[PDB]
Parts: C-alpha cells; structure tokens; sequence
C-alpha cells in the first residue's frame, strides 16, 4: 500500500478537463474509415471563404433583398452604404464569419470585404471603399472618407473588388462582443464619378458584398453563442 | 489564346462548348474516380457501363423571370430516366457516381441579373408543417422537374422558403458549399464537377439521393427596355465514373 | 501512459496542425495566380 | 511566422485586388496588397479552433429523471419513473447540436460523465442512499419492464453501478454502423410511400436505461440523471451553413411557422453606422 | 505521502471493466489441466458448422416436420419456398447461427445456404434457388427470381447444394434486430425443371435444409438475448 | 446574327434504327454538341461513322 | 505491472487469436477437397 493525499479538486467534473476513461465496449472494432473529400481540421480554414452580408438590412422581415445594396444612376458625391464594424453583431452576425466568431470571446487579424458589380455590361461606375479606423466618426462625406483606407474600384471586366480592412489596434485583441475600447471602425462607400446605364437600360443596379477572414486571423476563449437557445428539450 | 472564358466538355458521344464560362468548381478539389478495393465491403464485381451512361443528359428547360424565387433537383433522382444510366439505377441494388453539371443562361449586354449555382452535399429538407412532419418521398423526388421555390406548399411536401435554404439556414451562407454565380454581365454558364461524398462505400440510388443542385437568382433579372422579360435556364448533367453492383429484379418505387 | 486496453478510452487527440483552406477557398479547375486576370 | 510583409508603394499592371467572384474562389488578398504595411509576426497558432478542440468538452446532452418509491400496486413501472430510459441522441439539447450540424459527416468517440442528484420534495426524516443503475440496451436486446426484470441482471450488457450525488464516467469507441455518423440525411429506409424521411432512421443506436436499485424506505426520493457527452478522436467532414432557425424536432431540419425575421433590421438607413 | 487527485467516475462498478483484484485464496495451487478434446477459442470457429433451419415454420406445435421442405412431383414453374433473410428472426431465429447472431449486435458477412435432398436414388430434380438483394420485392415468379444470385442445381449422386449469400450491401453492417434501411434481403427456390419419382414410388420429398456462416463474417457489440428470461431465481 | 446577340442551339446525329428524333429530349440522348453562339463564328459538328455494314451505298 | 502475488489477481487474459474451426466443420477421417467429388 503506498501512501496517498488528496487535494483540493478531487472528485470535481470539469467539463474541459481530458483524461483516460475505462471502454464500456472492450475489444470493439469500428467500421473501417473510407475515404470522404472535404474534411475540416480547424474552424480557420473555413472562415477564409467568403459568404454573402446582408448589408441592406432595411426590411421588415427577413428577404433575398437585404443582400442586395442598390445603386442609382447619375448621382455624383454620395453615399451608397456604410455599417460599424462590430463583426458580432448587426450587418455580420448571421454571415459564416459572424457565426463562428460568435463562438470565442476576443479576435485578432485582418478582414477581407469584397463587392461583386451585377449592373449591364454596357454600364460603368467608379466607387471608393473607404475603412476608418478606431478613433473618428462614421465619415459624413467623401472627403472626410478618402482621408482613411480606401480603395478606388473601377468597374470593369473584372467583376469583384477585394478590400482588405487590414489590423488597427493598439491592443493586440478585440471581443467579439461589442466592446468601446475594442472596437474597430467604420466601412463607407461612395460614388467616385458616378453609375452610368447604356442605353435602352434603366433602373437600380446592385452589388452583393461578402465578407472572409485574412489568414493573420486569430480567435480565442471559446464560449456559447447567443445565436440559439431553447425552452424545452426536444423529442423524435 | 486559351481563356479562361471557353471550353470544351467531352464525355462519352456528347460535347458541350461554351465561349463565356468562368473558369469550373471541383467539389472540394476532387474529381470523381471509381471505388477503391481498400474501400470496399459487397463482394461484388461492379459493373461500368462506361459511354452508354457518361454522357450529357439535358434536363426540361426553365425560365427565369422576375418573380422567379429558384430551383431545386436532386442526384440521382433527376436522371432516374435518362437513358441506360436510368435502366441500371432501377435494376441494381446499389450504384454510385459523381457528375459533370453545366448550368446554361445567356442574354446581352444590356441585361442584368445573376443567380447562385450550388451542390449541396445531404440536403435534407425541412417540412414546412414544423413540429416533426415528414417529407413524403415523392415530394423528395421530383424527377426531372426539379423543385420549384415559388411553386405552393403542398401536403407531404417540404417548405420552399427561400432566405432559409429549405432547411434552416441563411441563402446568404451557402457559399461554404461548391458554387459558382452566373452573372449576366460575366459569365452565361457554370460548371461544377461533383465526386461521389457518402458515408457508405456505394449506396441505394432510391432511396438516398446524395446531393441537390440549386439555381437561385439572386440579383432580379432586369431586362434591357421593352425586351422580353424572361429568359430560360438549360440544366445538362453527366454521370462520371459510374458503377452499379448487386443485379437482380428491378425496384418499384412509389407513385 | 495509457492505463486501459481499448483507444476510445484514450484522452482527446492533439492538434490537427493540418490546416488547408483551399479544397474551401479555391476549389477552382484551372489555376488562378494573384494578381494575374481573373478572367482572360 | 510572419503575419504581415513590409511592403511600400505599388504602381502595377498587377492587380491582385479585382476578381471574379463567379469562379466561386475566394482569393487570398492580405493587407499587404493594398496598402502599405510593416513586418508583423503572429505569435499564435490556432489551437483551440481545432474541432478536436471545437466538439471535445463535455455538454449536457440529457435530463431524465427516476423515483424510489413503493412499486406495490404499480402497473406500470415505467410510467411511473420507476425506472425510466433514454434513446440515446445527440441532438435533443440544442446547444451542442448547432456545433455538431456544422459538418455533414463527423466521426469520434464518446466520453459520457453521468450526474445524479436526489430531491426529496415532501417531508423526509432523511437523505438515503441510493445506488443508481444504467443499462445499455442496445436495439434486439430485452428491453425492461419493471424496475427489477431479468434484465437488469445485464449478463452481457455493459452496465455502470454508481451513487446518487456521484458521477459515473465511461467512454464508448465509435458505435456507428458506417465510416461516419451522418449528422444530415436526404434518404429514407427505402422506398416505402410513408416512411419517414431524415436520420431518424440511419442513427438507430438503441437506448439507454437507469432505475435505482435500492428498495423502498418510507419517504419517497426523486433522482435526476443528467448524462454529458464529449467527443475525442474527432473526424469533421464536409462544412455546412450554420442553423439561423430554431429547432422543433430531433432529426429533422424542420422550422417553426411564423418564426421571426433572423437578420436584425437597420435602425436607420443602409448608410447608417 | 503522494499528492493525488480523484477524477469523475472514482467508485463506480461497470461491469465490463477488467482490472486487478485481491485473491480470497492466497497462495492456493489448483488442479493441474488434462487433454481434453474439443477447446473452443471464438465464437466465430462455431458459427462455421452448419444446423438446420426449421423452414416449413407452418406447424403449431414445435415439430421435426418443420425442418422438412416437402417436393411434389411433376409440378412445373411453380415455388418450393421462400423467406427474408433477418438472420436474427423468424427462421433462423433457432438454428445455431440465428441464436449467436442474438448475442451481438451486429453482423456484416456471406451466409451458407445449402439443400440436401433426400428423395429415392431412382428420381431426378432441377431446382433454382436465387437470393434476391435488398431494394426489391421478394420474387413472384421464377422469371422474377432469376434475375438475382441464383444457381440451378441438378440432384445427383452428390446430394446437397451449398449456396453462398454474397454480402451485398452499401452500409458495412446490418442489425441483427430487423432493421429497414439494414435489411438484406430474400432467398426462394422454384422448380427449375420438375421432381420425377420413378415407378413404384409415391408422395412427397423432402429437402433438409441447413445454415452456417462464411469466414467472411463479422459480429460486434454484445448485448442481451431476446432468447431467454425469467421471473423468479431458480434453486436446487 | 448581330454581334450584340446570343444563343445556345443543341445538333444531335441520331445513328441509324430510331426514328427522327421528335424533341430535344429525344434528340440529346444521340450525338450531340451543344453550340455556344460567341466571337468564334463557326461550330463543327463530325457525324462519326456509326455502322454494322463498312459500306453503305450513296443512292 | 501486477500489484499482486496470485495469478487469480490478474486481469482478463488477451485474445486467443487461435482459431481453428476445422475441428467442428471438417471433422472426416479421409480429407475432403473442395471441388472434388464428395463421394467417389
Ligand atoms: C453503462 C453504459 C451505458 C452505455 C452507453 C453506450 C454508448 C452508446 C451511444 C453511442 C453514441 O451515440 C450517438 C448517437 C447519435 C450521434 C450523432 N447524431 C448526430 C447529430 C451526430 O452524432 C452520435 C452518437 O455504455 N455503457
């Protein structure tokens, strides 16, 4: 008999604890693994693909249109959207992106944010992107816009614009769950000379938009989501 | 001069070109091959009809209009009647694939307007009814004719809710699953090569179907002033390395 | 050190450390470089 | 590792930043492709987004609940909680099921840790000591009929005999009939016209049965197991959308009518911040 | 003293644990083996031995006459028998085969279905037997049967037939409880040309039939038979 | 047609022992191509040479 | 590592891995070969 103590803890269930239990099946043989395409080995390899924003959040109940962000023909200087950047919550929270950084408390790392042009062939258009970090307001026109991040788009052949929102913090970690001291800015956009139709055309034209984590990405401190609940267990 | 833009699909005695592509998908990045002997469990020999079932069948034709909400068809199911590749699905108790699928719109370059392609892998549907209504197997297998999101609720059927995939999840999300856009302004088809992804080495090819292809518009088509307003959507769709195993008398399903 | 026979009963498995987006994020036939033209 | 390049000024015929969204790729744009950036390192790994990391703590995956109380005169010991039983699922709480319906197919084995707590509602000289029995009833074997049958004897069941305020721990390897547990099926068990569509009938894993093996004292006790699951050795394939709509049944992907709208609307404008 | 501390499941008894324990007999010297022959190791060397199905199941009462299929002569197209395959029920539900199966919960394998016919040596028979996979109907017809796993056998100096139930299935096991989606199947047997009994010969045939499994086959996970009870404990 | 215009058109060879096919669906389950209408002006369908018989006569 | 004098004390014992049905299936005095005739 070797002599023992025991401390403070024991008997305790931790669910996050991960220890050897007994079999209750001994000497059991799973089915063989075949070969499946598509596997997963970390949630950071699927928040790099990018998935489509409700950025026309507008409506009343939930529609294929608030996907949608329109644009108006001739109109000069103006705005065509703009959103915060609480990647938790709003416009974001109900995206791939959103979803799953809804399952850790802080995040790090650079987003990419993109706009598909869907308008005729036959049209043109110049609009600027433009991220303003932490610090200022939401811009309240171009010029104040253009004195951050942005990006000049000219729509063309080449259908999609990629914008990066790169990292700008001082603190190395933001949470997810808006935060003040920890929150990351603003995205605007504006016409930069103007949506143009052919001929024989007319109308609103749209853009999608989706949204995709940088590979500089990091989440950390997982915990539960407040995208589902329940009020009585289920049944078959 | 090879663009990204034309191409050509051979596939047994049938040959798809298009001049305005955009580029092709491969589930998951990779292309159908045939059953493995390591991956095997029915002692059975299978048999690969070859060229008689890996060509292009073209499915009934739509047509997308501005109330048009999208369309939905599952594999096999949707060639259940094409051919010699319909007859060995009948008269072999398991069979297993992967497809070539070419989604087909043109218009000008005064249109607009762009739909979603997409394979999802299990798509189980949702029963409109909640609770824990099922979804009657005819519902689930429409055949050639597909599903049609804007058609009504029927009794037995699934829902056909649109924002939420048929199943309860966002449209906006279904970009995880291999997709391309059709976008007017871009594009005028899409082409997406599907491996066979199951849990099971080789399955029933009635009683399961293993994916769904959806076509949903999701920027409205906008036609050029007094044109038309509507264009139809061809669907054409080609088994890849088939096999069936385990002949013998001939299924009857219902309806 | 495993104190039981079976290997379900071993603690949880070590990270992965694969990691490989792209059969998600460029499941593309052909090839497609940066910086190169999406579409020639 | 670096997480950004320095990188300075660009006046270029190649632009990495327009593309074709059609393809269906997501290209790798960084930071770095369109502004002007500093060497930055990245100090992290990306451990705990694993899934093993992701599915692997324990979740409350069941409550049920038992009495001791006198059986004398029962006609039904089931229904009278005399004993009652579990079929077995991993879907019935929702909390891990949204984790678990991130993936088509997913593979692992099970930890289970099973509390047991007594109440005793009315008047009670005292707490007793019970000993709860769980029985593994796999699907073809005796199911129990009172809470002191043949069956429990369990000659070639696994059964785990713990006390109540105690937890029992076990781990069960991967039960699946096939290469993965299908966690989606668009498939019925054959072409029946009524048959049931969904898993339902593809995750035909038995049930699970608990009863207290003490008799009888004078007051009555009320036992309530609560079973956690944690999966190890995990294997995830195929990545889903996430669930936007509330559950109504295990098993199907179901949807209550008139739920509410998911995305929440703009209070203001598209423009506004 | 050794600092420790105790984990969840401390003092529980699962009865399919395997451990160490005191002997109650401290240095006690049993008896010594002898030869014996017959040593079984696995379950799986006894399911190889074939037993007799009680197919002709139609009596009332338990009977020697259920393990007799009978044969008319000059019948022509017409069917000798017919069953599903749940090997864990109905027929098989007795042999040694079925009773074993009932010990586990599933099984995945080929079967060994053999006929030995009986009749006088003056008489002759052609007989089909065919294994229909799952997903069809169980036959009507010959025609119908035919066109599954089938072997005509001729009856000859060399009196029984083996036939052998390929697994066919996608799933790599089957329940051995009637499961649907895991069902296997059905076995039938029709006058391939006729039974003809020479002169001087009356009535029926009979064919005895039996059933064993091939080395093919697997079984796991133990459970608790269906096959035997009780309600209170025996005593001397 | 016009630059600015488009179309896609199916042409299926139907080899010799079934009738003119009656629709497309009949059509496309023979030789086919399916034609995109582009800058490349032209498609070249080849009717292989399906048949028993090596020679077939011209009348 | 057995904590314990007496071969009673130790755990269940490991898998035959014998396995030889020959004595049961094919118990005949004169060897049977598949293929051949059973009775010549
Ligand atoms: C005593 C005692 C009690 C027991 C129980 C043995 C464990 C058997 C349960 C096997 C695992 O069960 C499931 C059920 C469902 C799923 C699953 N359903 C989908 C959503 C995903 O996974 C996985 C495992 O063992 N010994």
């Amino acid at each position: 008999g070797l002599p023992t103590t025991t401390l403070p803890g024991s008997g305790q269930f931790l669910t996050t604890d991960d220890r050897q239990s007994p079999s209750a099946l001994p000497n059991y043989e799973p089915t063989p693994r075949i070969h499946i395409p598509g596997k997963v080995h970390n949630l950071l390899e699927i928040i790099q693909v990018d998935t489509l924003i409700p950025m026309n959040n507008t409506h009343t109940k939930d529609e294929v249109n608030s996907y949608l962000i329109p644009l108006n023909a001739n109109r000069q200087n103006e705005q065509v959207f703009g959103t915060n950047l609480f990647i938790g919550d709003g416009v974001f929270k109900t995206t791939l992106l959103g979803e799953i950084v809804q399952y850790y408390t802080h995040w790090s790392g650079s987003l990419r944010f993109s706009l598909m042009y869907t308008g005729p062939a036959l049209s043109s258009a110049k609009l600027i992107l433009a991220y303003t970090p932490p610090g200022a307001r939401g811009p309240q026109d171009r010029r104040e816009a253009m004195l951050g991040t942005h990006v000049v788009w000219d729509i063309g052949l080449q259908s999609t614009i990629v914008m990066t929102i790169p990292w700008t913090s001082g603190v190395q970690f933001r949470y997810t769950d808006p935060d003040t001291y920890t929150s990351a800015g603003f995205l605007s956009c504006w016409y930069q000379t103007s949506l143009i139709l052919p001929p024989e055309t007319t109308g609103q034209v749209y853009l999608l938009s989706f949204i995709s984590a940088c590979p500089d990405f990091k989440l950390r401190l997982m915990k539960d989501t407040q995208t589902i609940s329940q009020t009585v267990a289920l049944t078959e | 001069g090879y663009s990204d833009r034309v191409q050509q699909i051979t596939l047994g005695n049938s040959t798809i070109t298009t001049q305005e592509a955009a580029n092709a998908v491969v589930c998951y990045a990779e292309w159908p091959e045939y059953l493995p002997d390591v991956d095997a469990s029915d002692v059975n020999k299978t048999s690969k009809p070859d060229t008689s079932v890996c060509r292009f069948y073209t499915l009934d034709s739509k047509t997308w209009t501005t109330g048009s909400k999208g369309w939905c068809w599952k594999l096999p199911d949707a060639l259940k009647d094409m051919g010699v590749f319909g007859q060995n699905m009948f008269f072999h108790s398991l069979g297993r694939s992967g497809y070539t699928v070419h989604v087909q719109c043109n218009a000008t370059k005064f249109h607009s307007g762009c739909l979603l392609v997409v394979v999802i892998p299990e798509h189980q549907l949702a029963s409109h009814e909640g609770g824990n209504v099922s979804v009657k197997y005819t519902f689930t297998h429409p055949g050639e004719r597909g599903i049609d999101l804007s058609s009504a609720n029927e009794v037995g059927g699934p829902v056909k809710d649109v924002l939420y995939n048929m199943n309860g999840t966002l449209l906006g999300n279904l970009l995880i699953f291999p997709h391309q856009f059709i976008n007017l302004r871009t594009n005028n088809t899409a082409t997406i090569v599907i491996p066979y992804i199951n849990s099971v080495p080789i399955d029933s090819m009635t009683r399961h179907n293993n994916v769904s292809l959806m076509v949903i518009p999701i920027a409205p088509l906008t036609v050029p002033t007094g044109a038309t307003p509507s264009l139809p959507i061809t669907v054409t769709i080609a088994p890849m390395c088939t096999e069936f195993s385990g002949i013998r008398s001939k299924s009857i399903v219902p309806q | 050190i495993n104190y039981y026979k079976d290997a379900a009963s071993t603690s949880s498995a070590g990270q992965s450390l694969s990691m490989d987006p792209s059969k998600f994020t460029e499941p593309v036939k052909d090839l497609m470089l940066k910086g190169a033209p999406a579409l020639n | 590792t670096v997480a950004s390049i320095s990188s300075g000024p660009k006046h270029t015929q190649k632009v990495p930043i327009l593309t074709a969204n059609e393809t269906g790729a997501t290209m790798p744009v960084l930071p770095s492709d369109s502004i002007e950036t500093r060497t930055t390192y990245m100090h992290f790994n990306g451990s705990e987004t694993d899934v093993e990391c992701f599915l692997g703590r324990a979740a409350c995956v069941h409550v049920t609940e038992i009495q001791n109380k006198d059986a004398t005169g029962i006609d039904n010991h089931r229904e009278a909680k005399l004993f009652n039983d579990w079929k077995i699922s991993l879907s019935s709480l929702v909390q891990l099921r949204k984790k678990l319906e991130l993936f088509t197919y997913v593979r692992f084995d099970s930890e289970y840790t099973i509390l047991a707590t007594a109440s005793q509602p009315d008047s009670a000289n005292y707490s007793s000591n019970l000993v709860v029995q769980a029985m593994y009833v796999p699907p073809g074997a005796p199911n129990p009929k009172e809470w002191d049958d043949y069956t429990w004897q369990s000659a070639s069941n696994p059964s785990v005999f713990f006390k109540v305020g105690d937890t029992s721990r076990f781990s069960v390897p991967y039960v699946g009939l096939a290469s993965a547990y299908n966690c989606f099926y668009d498939g019925y068990s054959h072409d029946d016209a009524e048959t049931q569509y969904g898993i339902t009938v593809l995750n035909h894993m038995g049930s699970m049965a608990f009863r207290i093996v003490n008799e009888h004292d004078e007051h009555k006790t009320l036992v309530k197991i609560r079973v956690y699951h944690r999966a190890k050795h995990v294997e995830a394939w195929i990545p889903r959308a996430p669930r936007a709509l509330p559950y109504t049944s295990i098993g199907r992907t179901n949807y209550p009518k008139n739920t509410e709208p998911v995305i929440k609307k703009r209070k203001g404008d598209i423009k506004s911040y």
